[PDB]
This record gives C-alpha cells, structure tokens and sequence, in this order.
C-alpha cells in the first residue's frame, strides 16, 4: 500500500492549492512568465517495517517535500509568510483517506541561487496494513 | 539449522466431550482400546485430564489412527516398561476450534535453568556436585492492542476459571508443530509510550511437557 | 495497531447529588429501576460509590438510555449470574464538570506484575507453579509547571482530602475512551536543570478496574 | 512552559526584633492585629517562629499592607475553618539584609518520593495500596570555591549554631519568587580535579513548604 | 552454494517475467525502439558467515536488486503500480527451489536523471549449508 | 600458542562387558595384569568403574599396548608411592561407540575458582590466607535445534538414567584430545528469537578430571 | 490442590425455635422423624443443641431432603452402631440470620498438638509410648477496624451472654463448605501503630469436631 | 550417595486372615513350618502381630519362597542363638490392600537422641557416662489438602480403631525399600494463610524397629 498513499497526498494537496502555479513528478512544466513564485511538489519513499514476528502486519513510511521558490531581490516576507500557511494547513494528526500524518509543520533552511530561492516545507505520512 | 520466522500461535476455545479409554498397550505409537470412537476421526488434537500414568498427564497429543474400538495416538514414547506400568487406565478430550491470536510483537520465556547439589567431604580435598530438580516455565507474549477484538472475552473468562488450556505453535521452516498445556494469565493495561504502538502482555505458564510433530503427520 | 499519539487526561472537578438505585438485572448492558431520573441525561458519566456487588465497586460508567424510572449503563459485563446474584442494591452519583490538565512531557506506570506460588512436591522431579495475586498499579503523570494555573488549588484540595476522583483518557487513533478512579497525589517541587523545561509531577493510584468504551458512544 | 535559566539564590544573614500578633483572622489574604507596625514597611519579607496552627510554623511570607495596627500577609491561604481554627496566635520577626551566593554551577534536590502501603485481604484477589507520608527534602547546592568570600565565615557560623535560616530563589523567565526555610549544611573541602575549577558543596534541608508568589508582588 | 542461489533467482524471475523486455547482467542488451520501459536485473554478492566452533555449518547471504525505468514526462503512476505487482509478486518467506527469502518486498527512493528515471526494488535471499 | 578453531565434540553412546583387574603397578605408564584380554584391541578408550585408589576413579584412559594377560593404560601418572600404595585393585569397562554432536554455536564453562581461607593473628599485623578446595567445574554447550536428529532420544536416556557418561573433544590444531566423564543434563526448550536461528542447551558436570594426550597416540 | 484464596467468613446473629425429633436412625445418611414440618426447607444449615448421642452434641448440619415427618441430614456419618446405640432423640434450632465479618488480614489456629503417654519397663530395653487424647483448639482472627459496622454490639452480646455460636466459611476455590462452632471472645482494643493499617483481634473456641459439606449440595 | 527425590509413601488398608506357623528355626534366612499355604504368593509383604520372640514382635516382613508347608522370609537376621532361643513359634497377618498417600509437601522424623547415665567415683577424678536406652522415634508427614480423596475416612477409622498399621515408602533412586510400622495419628485441622498451599499434618508412632530389604527382592 504505497501508490495508495501518494495518491491521497495528492488529493490532498490538489484538494488545496488546485488554481496555484505547482509542479508534478515527471510532467512538463515552465515557470510563470511574470516570474511570480511557484509550488513544488515531491514524493520521497522510506521503509517499510516489519514489526511481528509472523511477518504478516507491515508499515509504510514516506516523505513529502513542498517547496516555495520566490524570484532574487524580491525579499523573504511573503515566502515566509506562504511557507506558515503551508505548515499550518498540514496540521500534526490530520486523517488523510488513506492514511495519517506522523509528522507535520516542518520548515527548513532556505537554499540559495544566483536565479532563485527556496524555502522547503516537509512532512512525513505514514500507513499501517495487516495481511491476511 | 531452521528460521524461526513466520510462526504462528493458537490457543484453545471450547474442548468436548470426555471420553474414557479401559486400557492401553505401551510401545512407539501407543494403542487404546477406546470403548466408543464418538467424534475422533483424522488428525484430531486431544488432550488428556486424567491418568494413572502419572508422567503422561495433561499432555496434548494427536491422533494418528481412528477405528470403531481402537484409536492411536502419535507424539510419546511409551518404549519402557518400569515407567510405563501395563494396565493404566487413560481418559481424554477432544479440542473442538482453534483461535489465533492477532500479530505477535515479541516472544520470550524465563526459568528452566537447572539446579544443582554441592556437597563437600572431609576425605577428599575437590568439591563435586550432582544434578537435581528443573526450575518452572513461563512463557510471555507481546501483542498489538486492540479494543473491540473478539478474543479479549475468551481470555478473560479463562483466566477468571483457571482451568488448564492447550496451546499450540506452527514454525513453517522447520515443518514442526509444539504443542503444550497450561494456565493462561492476561494482561490488559496498554503500555502507552511515544511514536510507538501500544501493546498488551499475555503469559502462559506450564503443567506439562513439551510434544514435537511433523507438520505433514497433522494433515 | 494503533498510535498513541495526540492523546488528552482530563480529572473530575466536582460530582453531584447521590442517586439510589432499587435493584438492576445482569445482562450485557444492565438496566437499574431508579426512583427518579432526575438530572440525567444522554451520554453522562458515572460513579458507584457503594454496592453489594464488591467487584463492581469504584467504576466509572456511563450512561446509553435515560427514561423516568429505567436507566441503561454499558462499560460492565454481567452475563454471568454466580458472581453478579440477583437482587444487589446500587448507589451512584453524576460527574458535573470535567477539567484538563495542560501539555503533557511523559507518561509511565509501575507494577502489575503478576506473581507466582512454587511448590516443590516428593513425588514428583520436576517443578511446577500456580498464579497468584497481582501487584498494585500506580499511575505517574508529568507536566509542565505553572505557579498560578488554576487546578493547582483543586489538586491540593483533592490530596488533602483523600477522596476518590475519577479520570478519563481519551486517545482519538483508536477511538476509545478510558475510564478509572484512585486517590490522587500531588508533587510541587520543580525539578530545576540547565536548558530544559522543569516539571512536577502527578501520581494517581487504582481503587477499581479499567472501561474501554468506544468513542462515538459517548456523543 | 518556563525555562530556569539566569536563577539567582539568596541566604538571610541577620534577622530583626521579634514581633506578637494578638489575633489573624483565616481568608484568601490573612490580616493580623499587630500591637504595633514597627520597622515593617511595603514589600518586606517575614518569618515565623512559632504559633498555634502547626501547619504555618516557619513559614516564609511576605508583606502586602501596612497599618499602625493591621498588618497583611500574602502567600499562604486560610479559607479552611477546620484546618486554621480561630483564635490562634501568631509571632514572627523581619529580615533585615540577604546576601548573594556567587554562580553557582549545578542544582540539586533528593527525597520527596511518596511511600505507600499495601495490605492484602483474603476476601478478594487483587492487591490496592493507599498513599502514606512523604519522604525528607533536601536540597544541595553546588559553586566556585573562593577562600576569601565574605560569606565564608557567615556559613560557618550558621552551620555551627544551628538555627534555621530562611532562603531566596528567583526565576526571572518565570516572573517568580520561592521561598523556604531549612537548617544550613556547609562543606568546605574542594574537590580537587585536572582541567576543571573545583567547587565547594552546600546543603540545606527543609522545615516548612514552599511558597510561590508573584515577582511584581514584591515590588 | 553460491552459483545455484543466483541460477534459482533467475529461473524464478522468468518464470514471472518471461516475455517482458528485461537486461541481463553482462549481456548486450538494447532498450526497446518504442520508448517504453523495461526491466533491470542485478546480483550483489553478500558476505559467509561460519555460525558454529568447527567450521563446518555455513550461511550465504545475498542481494537481488529489480529496477523499472520508464520515459520522462510520463508520469509515476503505471511506474509505481509495477514495482507494487513486483513487491507482491516476491513475498516474505517465498520458498524458492535451492534457499529461501530472508527479507522482500522493498521499495526505494526514485533516482532522476535527464533521459530516464528508475524505481529500484530490492530484497534479498539466503540459503544453509552443512558441510560433512 | 595454539588456536582452538575446528574443535569437535564427542559423547559416548555404548559402553561394554565389565573387566577386572587383579592389581596394577605404579609408574609412568602403568601396567595392568589382567585374567584376559577379551575384546581389547590397539587405541580403545576405557573407562574405570570402581577401584580401591580414590584420586584414579571414573577417569578415561586410552590403551597403549595389548597383551594375552597385560594391558598397557596412557594419560594418568603412577610415579609416587604414597598417594598410589601398592596393591589396588582396578576394574574398568570400553566404550563401543561414539556419536557426534551436530555444529556447536557456543561454549562456556563456569566454576573453579580456589577458595582461600583468611586467619588473622593477635601477634602480628599483616593478614595472610591459604588455598582451599576449589568450585565445582559445569561445562555448557550450546547448538543447532533438529526435531528429528537422531542422539535427542540417547541425551533423554542418558538424563533419565543419571549414569555417568564419557565425552571427547578433538583439537585439530593443538593434535590434542580431551577426555572427561560426568553426568549428563539436557533442555529441549528452542530459544525462539527474530532473525537468528533458535538453539538448544546441553550441560555436562565433572566427576573426573581432564586428560591430555598427543593426538597420535590415538591413532 | 486449591488455593485458600477468596474465602469469606460468616457469622449467625439469631436462632428460631427449637425443634425436636422424636427418633433419628443410624446409617450412610441419618434420617430423623420429626412432629412437624415446621419452617424448614431445602439447604437450610441445622445446630443442634443437647441430644443423647454425646459424639454429635453441638454439630452443625445441612437438610438434604424435607417432608412433612421426616428430615434427611449431611455431614456426619453414623454407619457405625457400636459407638451409635439406636433409641435416640434429636433437639435441634433453627439459624436465621447471617452476617459477614468485614476485611480480614490474617488468620490462624492453635492446638491440635497430641501429647504421647511415656512408660519404661524393665523388661525390654527400648523405650515405648502411646497416643493420647489431643490438645484444644484455638482460632484467632484479626480483621479490618471501623466502628461503623453495626456487627460490634452482636459480638458484645454474643460474648456477654457466653451462648454457643457457630462460624460459616466458604472457599469459592475447592467449593467445599467449612462449618465449625464454638465460644465468641471478641477483644475491641485497637492496635495502633504509624503507617501501618489498625486492626482488632478475634478469638473463638471449639465445641466438637470440624464438620466438612460440598458447597454444591448447600446450594 | 543417592537423592531422596522422587521417593512414594504407601498405607494399607485391609489385612487378611491370620496364618499361624507351627516353628521355625533361625539364621541367616529364616524358615518357618506352615500348617497350609494358604492364598500366600511370591513377592508379599508380610506383618507379625505376636511370636514368643519379643524382638521380632510387629515386624515386617518379605516372602522369599512359596511352599505348602514352608515359608521363607527375608528382612531379619536370626544368626545369633543366644538372644533367639529355639522352639519359637510365629502367628502372622496377611496384607491384602495398598493406598497412596497423596501429594506430600515435607517430611520429618523426631527422637532417636541416645541419653547417657552419668556417674562420679570418689575413687577417680575424670567424670565418666555409659549410654542407655534411646528415645522414643515420632514422624511426621504433611501432605496435600483435597477432600475428595477417599482415604481420610480409612484415616479416621485407623485413629480411631488405634490398631497397629504399617507404612509402605520406596525410593526410586538407590532402589532400596523401607518397612516400619507404628500407630496413626491424623490431624483433620487444615492450615489457612493467604498466598500459599494449604495442606494438614500426620503423625505416627513406632513399634519396633526399622527394617530395610532391597526392592529387586520384592518385585
């Protein structure tokens, strides 16, 4: 139950952020003309546990990254500000339909370019499945 | 040489009705002279609650052969005679369902290291002892918590009646089945920690033996 | 298979006036013929305080059907007849309020162990126990400090008296809702260290048994 | 949700002239019908020596209003009748100066664990325990060894005396103020080590409670 | 008893697999014409281990790694439903016909590249010798 | 300097018909007079049942020569006269057989550390002990779990019985050979773990003590 | 093989009407002619109270059957007609009432020593005894202290006027039924000791025999 | 050297008819001379009720060979003459039954003590004794308490009766077999305490003298 899991994160965040500029894995996609900011959207798989001894009840864990990319000379204020709406939208516990949240409202270090900024917001989703 | 990964755990819910054997014959693959075959029939487990063969008592084993008058058990030696004295009468039951427990976390045991004499004697100047009695065994089992489960009733109501319940054990590698009896203790205060699942403690003590079968030989 | 993750205590802060209970009949979920409902309601918890019945005793239930002369309480079992005889008398009283305690650091319990007789006979070689008693439960909570929070002056009020309140726990993964009453113990001395938050601590012992109920029952 | 970082810990050095209260009426804010004001004045702190109600006996406290014959004192309540009966006398004296213990490096406490009794009773089968009393307090202190400290002297001869001393605490994350009054233990052998200041030990015990009152309060 | 544990990975293999395109290790190999992906095949070789005092009874020790590659900008879902038919496929405990596995059903990280991205699937076997 | 790598472990299975001897003299390899040779052969363990010396009883010995009317015995020394006084008369049986334990994971050994008594005297100032008796020697083995191996049924035998039983160990880089007899313990209680193959426990006790010989004697 | 664990311990607070039978035969299960019926019934424990037969003086009973002339008891067994002269005549009471002694702690018994009779003759040279009558029995019991229970005026009473009073315990493990008579001394000085639970003493005498029913057949 | 472990405890229950054996001559296996065979058989245990000869008085004894006018027994050395005067004539019962006594927790035996007679000369100046006879030998066996077993009213009738009855015990490991006899004392008071078996004690006398024979001889 792994493709299940990013399909509901996918739900999620289309079921957000649906008319906002963003980008998908593996899809074509050019940045904004007017050079306004853009979402980022990735997918990033973790381990799956075995945690009985009859191997039969499993876990999955993943990552999701989303990203904020803002133009240079433009200042960190509203960056910063989308990045809090962005955590605060993926509060710690919210019951996706597939699975859960482990882990949420994460902001890291901003990472920088010569052509544009970063500021990346992860979280981590988890599911559990019993075998029979 | 054999992975004890994959093995499975089933407890006992409802036995039968009692069935008294007049006599059996003591060899490899004992012999009773059932006075009625009832319900017995292929591949049965039975468990004894009664015998005059004091060593051969709540023992769980498993029929092997199924006639009118003759029934045949497989899983204990009845080669010697001494210990094994012609002419004890033998009485049993038959186990009706099996329920297997949820996913089991983690399996431990404690006790059974054995205990020794030490005596000194004036004559000689090294000390020797000899063996002696086997301390007792408990087994302990870890299992994910679950409210609503069906068997937390059947749990409790054993460990309220106290009465001596079979348990069984299958490991796929070693094609082997265990197979024991004893009284069952439960547990059911969730042991609440962080970013990790909560779980309940299940242990089982021991009145007797334990029996080791091929698992082609139960089916 | 679930996670403990996100769960809430609440205590009792003050109950109501004492309600009698005639007689109530053992099934799956009893039915007591009060004098008068009074101020029950649908989905409100209580709190026996007194009964013939010695193991139902100190158990927080609650409510499912509320009439004029009948009310319905789940969370016990009384299918059983021998140990729940007909005709015990019933006496409870009703939680007003509840109150929260604040972010909770860590939680962690001690004893229950279950303890064993060994017998060791002539007869016989090898060594073989029975199951006992079990041992206490003591419950520990800890929190962060604040000097003038609210349910400090309720808590000490509680530790001087001596009475017993009930608890409650709520754990939203599982959906459940535990229920349990002891004396309360209250520990004000910060514990001072160098960059991280000080704390007190709270302990709460066991008087009765623990309720698992499901959460959308209760609303 | 504080944190104890930049915690400074005062040590009374000399007492005033002992006061006698007639009578103290028992409410949220305690008032005493002091034959005269005196030296005391806005926001100074005070200690009892002896009086009636056990409870408060060597009991820090601090003023709040001054009168030529009232006097109010904050940090203790007295809503309780049963506990604080009315009528009981009261006497205290006046702290005159405090003095600072240079930075201190580590702070510690030990005792304070809640004892319990158990009792097993043949009519049932599991096991209960009540609360019982608390265990001693006594707090260690650890600093900078200094030989020609003014201090030094004033520790040695309070410790050689033996009276009971009162003690300052301040958490300025906190906005707080404890206060306590204890016998005073120095030791006065460095502990001598390779690439580390050796330090200097000081303990003191505990005669009264705690007191927890506003920082703004003070002054 | 190394050569035979590889020989039994590869019968098992294509006994599923037979007729999608698939690369074999040192073997020349073309991708197919149509763009479409294909299926990558590894050995890594694991460590013996002597478990008893007289260096008798041994134990092998072994990794196979399966990766699907598939075109840019064509999506991640056909991609992940694959790798979860090839995780289902190569169960815990599978006895195969010289060892058996000791731990399967992997899913990693994707690796990105330019001109085609991969999902590598991963588990491994072990097999029991006694040497008389 | 050696390297204990590559050992392997021996147990007896099959003793033979009892031998007597009528006296036997002292000296490094010690001659026996025997009424007959029977079935004793070049390279044949035996072991001594009974006899009048007490330091030289249930000890292995590996033949040397055969003889219609002597027998010629390596591995013990006869060369004092005190401690073997002329005239003892000697009975010992052969072992027929050997079997072999399956790969062994483990070995360990726990006991005969000399004890010392301590005595202090008035007169002097310096307190001195002397050796004592030493502990008790138990060797433990540890191996592989096989249900259906063929030496389980011998082992519970063997610990029924409670006879006294040989075992040989083989050093191939040392070309050494142990020798040793004691009484026999098995546990039949696999150690199931995750992810590690489940063992089971053989203890042996000591009755004797160890005899070296070269490897080349043997054969 | 049961563990005394559960048991609770009962006391009678009054007596009905005397009644008397007018001849009682002897054999496995007496049965009395009675005038009357009288308000007996089904598992209704019997005292009696004087009778000819000296060995079942101040014996308790159970009724097995009830008939308008004749009554059927258990518990004591009268096949024996040497030691049983026929011609006899019961007079028996009537309980009515039973009462619950609260929480007990411990309990013990004293007595039962049976002292043997020395005697030395000249003709032979060992020295011989022989068994003699047996020592009285003493039961203590110390149960939990709370003058709230309104069983302390009965047991003033009951030692005041020095009657003859029963004691009824029930073993809910071995389902036996234990009955006993004798003297009430009740003691009502509390011992009282710090942190510890305050309890009082119990001590009773013995009229006859134990007497030992099936708790099945009570009820 | 052997473990008393595992050793059982018989008593019997009925005896047979007595055989009257007309003389018999002593030395190292006594014969007798029988008027008939009777229903004796190879392998009886055999008691004496009186005989001229007061030292083999209540002894037990082991039949060696069957014949129809003589008997041989074992377990008595009649090679002197002088204590064992001819023209005896012996008067013996038969068993017929043997029962268990059931799970025993501990044994124990009292007397034995051999007291000295101490005299003082003028004459001399070293104080100086010279044994006497020995004690009286009491034993004392407490075993598990179940009423359901059947042998507590052949107890009662045996303590009752005072007739002289014998003990069977045989142990396992050295293969030896006990013989005594003595007057039953059984106590029917159970000892009560909470957490631990509860079990009744057994008291026994002696009338003669140990007598010790080999259990290959017996069966």
């Amino acid at each position: 139950m792994h493709y299940e899991l990013s399909a509901a994160a996918r739900a999620a965040f289309l079921s957000k952020y649906r008319d906002f500029p963003h980008y998908m894995e593996n899809r074509n996609f050019t940045p904004p003309k007017d050079g306004g900011m853009w979402l980022r959207f990735n997918y990033i798989e973790g381990d799956t546990l075995y945690l009985s001894i009859d191997r039969k009840c499993k876990s999955y864990i993943a990552i999701v990254q989303i990203g904020v990319v803002f133009p240079p000379g433009s200042g960190v204020d509203e960056a910063r500000l989308k990045a809090k709406e962005i955590a605060d939208f993926f509060k710690d516990g919210k019951m996706l339909n597939v699975g859960y949240i482990f882990e949420g409202a994460i902001v890291h270090q901003i990472v920088k370019h010569e052509s544009g900024w970063m500021i990346p917001v992860r979280f981590t989703v988890r599911v559990d499945t019993k075998e029979t | 040489m054999h992975l004890p990964n994959g093995a499975q755990i089933f407890v006992e819910t409802s036995r039968g009705e009692e069935i008294e054997a007049t006599a059996v014959t003591n060899e490899k693959n004992p012999v009773a002279t059932v006075a009625s075959k009832g319900d017995l029939a292929k591949g049965d487990y039975v468990i004894v609650t009664q015998s005059t063969w004091a060593k051969m008592v709540s023992r769980v084993l498993i029929v092997t052969d199924a006639q009118e008058t003759s029934i045949t058990l497989a899983g204990i030696d009845t080669s010697d005679t001494l210990v094994f004295p012609a002419g004890g009468t033998m009485s049993f039951a038959k186990i009706t369902g099996w329920t297997e427990i949820p996913c089991v976390q983690e399996i431990g045991q404690d006790g059974g290291e054995q205990q020794y004499y030490t005596y000194q004697c004036l004559s000689d100047d090294k000390e020797q002892q000899i063996p002696t009695f086997k301390s007792a065994i408990s087994l302990t089992y870890t299992f994910a918590h679950e409210f609503d489960n069906p068997i937390y009733q059947i749990l409790r109501k054993l460990d309220s009646s106290g009465q001596v319940t079979a348990v069984r054990m299958y490991v796929p590698k070693a094609s082997e089945m265990r197979m024991w009896a004893g009284i069952l203790s439960f547990n059911d205060i969730p042991s609440t920690q962080v970013n990790e699942m909560e779980t309940v403690e299940l242990a089982v003590s021991l009145k007797g033996d334990f029996t080791f079968i091929s698992s082609t030989l139960a089916s």
